[PDB]
């Protein structure tokens, strides 16, 4: 969570240092997550023996 | 009442009918002036407080508009 303040250029009240105008607030949320794979081979063998 | 005193008041009004009146319009004319300049000048002082602060020229008007910081 953060919050910015917003002012522009000098105005309001005809003064001469920059006032404050508005705001913009920002929020989120972080995540953290670990996978591990495996992949195993094997050859299959068949017969018929009589 | 007899002729005597009406003539001596006829004489009396005619005599006094006979003041001189002297120019009477050099001294407005001149008051005129003299209110002018004495009304008109304070007006450099604010001029010049608007002129050596830091705001510029053109927005110094006159009138009864309040004040602010950034025009006079």
């Amino acid at each position: 969570d953060n919050s910015v303040d917003v002012r522009s250029y000098p105005n309001w009240e005809r003064a001469a240092g920059t006032r404050i105008t508005g705001s913009v607030r920002t929020r989120g949320v972080v995540e953290s997550r670990a996978s591990v794979r495996t992949a195993l081979r094997f050859n299959l063998e068949t017969s018929l023996a009589g | 009442f007899t002729l005597i005193e009406l003539m001596i008041v006829v004489a009396i009004i005619g005599i006094l009918a006979a003041i001189a009146i002297p120019q009477y319009q050099n001294y407005v004319a001149r008051s005129e002036g003299a209110s002018a300049l004495a009304t008109i000048n304070p007006l450099k002082t604010t001029v010049e407080e608007s002129l050596s602060r830091g705001i510029a020229g053109s927005k110094i008007k006159i009138g009864t508009t309040a004040s602010t910081a950034t025009e006079t």
